[PDB]
């Protein structure tokens, strides 16, 4: 069970990166459920579209503080850090995006 | 004013090159330079002393 | 009827006010003229090196229909649009073909007047 | 000292252009980036609406018009307070553009921000707008101050 971290602007993205289809659940709410305003959901996958991990891993999620801006954030950086902890191979192409600010 | 000798077959800054460096050894730039105002006999001649000596031009 | 000279001379006038650009021919017959006050500079910007390029450039394009294919060059006086001048008379089209050693310079002449100081 | 860098986020699903995120970063008012993204998507879903073409190509060609190439900068120079045209670099004319854009469609006062944003778009693709009236001030300063193209 990778796990991971997305700690952003006090959102941590409590991140379980499992096998399983794609499913992404927030706070146990489904994506459209919690998030309207899809204009971020699509940037959520951008690393998921850099490197090709549509369907094989699950995100169960327990996104505690912040907005929905902050939460999505936070929730992308726990996605990009525990897939890169899971397989470091393509961290040679996520260095350029990084996604850590400290904010 | 550099001088009458022709030069053509350079470019058009080549020529320009040697006006400035020739322009030197005439009093295009000193003699017809300094008489725009008045300067007295003594300032006149301390310049001289001055100039020709520290080497400041 | 036009007396269509095949070569002449320029005389240029420069100036820390400003720039004057006479075309003559071989005997100083005057050909075309024209100055930055003519461009339409009427301040300080007349002795610009832009503004003495804008009035060398005229004056060619005046002198192209005159009819002269090569000009001499006659520069003289004071002033940093000795340079432009010359570079927009080269770029006009109209080849350079030689150039003189004269000069205002008075051996003794007359006392100029005050400094703007005192 | 000297320069500094930057960025910002260019994906956006309708009418993607980095362009196009710094508008949405400009116009925004009271950290309510919300808001002018809805003003912006409604104005090009209008815009496309009324005249059957895409957006992008529009908007391309207004900010084409609208970009200033020249500049004008104050300079005293003793009594005289003279100016001094300048090149503007690519990034100065894309920021003076949409600066124009903006506060000339917030200027020109409708019903709403998207009818006002759209009906400036088109009188920017036409060349023929108020924007534009800015643009030519500026070209038409440039050209009387050519004197000092260079100092």
């Amino acid at each position: 069970q990778y796990y991971g971290t997305g700690r952003r602007k006090s959102s941590v993205a409590r991140v379980r990166l499992v096998p399983g289809e794609g499913r992404i659940v927030v706070n146990n709410r489904e994506i459209s459920e919690h998030i309207p305003s899809a204009a971020l959901i699509e940037d959520i996958k951008q690393p998921l579209t850099l490197t090709e991990t549509a369907g094989t891993y699950d995100v169960l999620v327990n996104v505690h503080g912040g907005g929905l801006s902050g939460q999505a954030g936070a929730i992308r950086h726990g996605i990009a850090r525990a897939l890169l902890e899971a397989d470091p191979e393509y961290r040679t192409t996520l260095k350029r995006a990084g996604l850590l600010t400290r904010d | 004013m550099s001088k009458t000798v022709v030069r053509k077959n350079e470019s058009l800054e080549d020529a320009l090159r040697r006006f400035k460096r020739s322009v030197s050894k005439t009093g295009t730039l000193a003699e017809a330079r300094k008489r725009e105002f008045y300067e007295k006999p003594s300032v006149k001649r301390k310049k001289k002393s001055e100039a020709a000596r520290k080497r400041k031009f | 009827v036009k007396k269509n000279i095949e070569s002449g001379i320029a005389h240029i006038r420069s100036t820390f006010n400003n720039t004057i650009v006479t075309i003559t021919d071989t005997h100083g017959n005057a050909i075309s003229w024209s100055s930055a006050g003519a461009l339409g500079f009427r301040g300080s910007r007349k002795s610009t090196p832009f503004a003495a390029q804008m009035a060398a450039e005229t004056a060619a394009k005046g002198s192209i229909e005159h009819g002269l294919k090569t000009l001499e060059v006659t520069v003289k006086g004071p002033g940093s649009g000795r340079e432009a001048a010359i570079r927009a008379l080269q770029a006009a089209g109209l080849e350079v073909t030689a150039i003189r050693d004269v000069t205002p310079v008075p051996h003794n002449g007359c006392r100029p007047p005050k400094r703007r100081r005192v | 000292k000297g320069p500094v860098a930057k960025r910002d986020v260019l994906p956006d699903p309708i009418y993607n252009s980095k362009l196009v995120s710094r508008l949405i970063n400009k116009m925004m008012i009271d950290g309510k980036k919300g808001k002018s993204q809805t003003i912006l998507y409604k104005s090009f879903d209008i815009i496309k609406e009324r005249t059957g073409n895409d957006a992008m190509e529009v908007f391309e060609q207004a900010l084409k018009n609208i970009m200033p190439v020249l500049e004008v900068k104050a300079r005293r120079v003793g009594g005289a307070n003279y100016q001094v045209p300048v090149e503007v670099r690519p990034e100065r004319r894309t920021t003076l553009g949409l600066r124009w854009l903006v506060n000339y469609a917030r200027l020109r006062g409708e019903k709403t921000m998207e009818e006002r944003l759209a009906n400036e778009i088109l009188d920017a693709a036409n060349n023929t707008g108020a924007a534009v009236k800015k643009r030519e001030d500026t070209h038409k300063m440039a050209e009387a101050n050519k004197a000092f193209a260079h100092y």
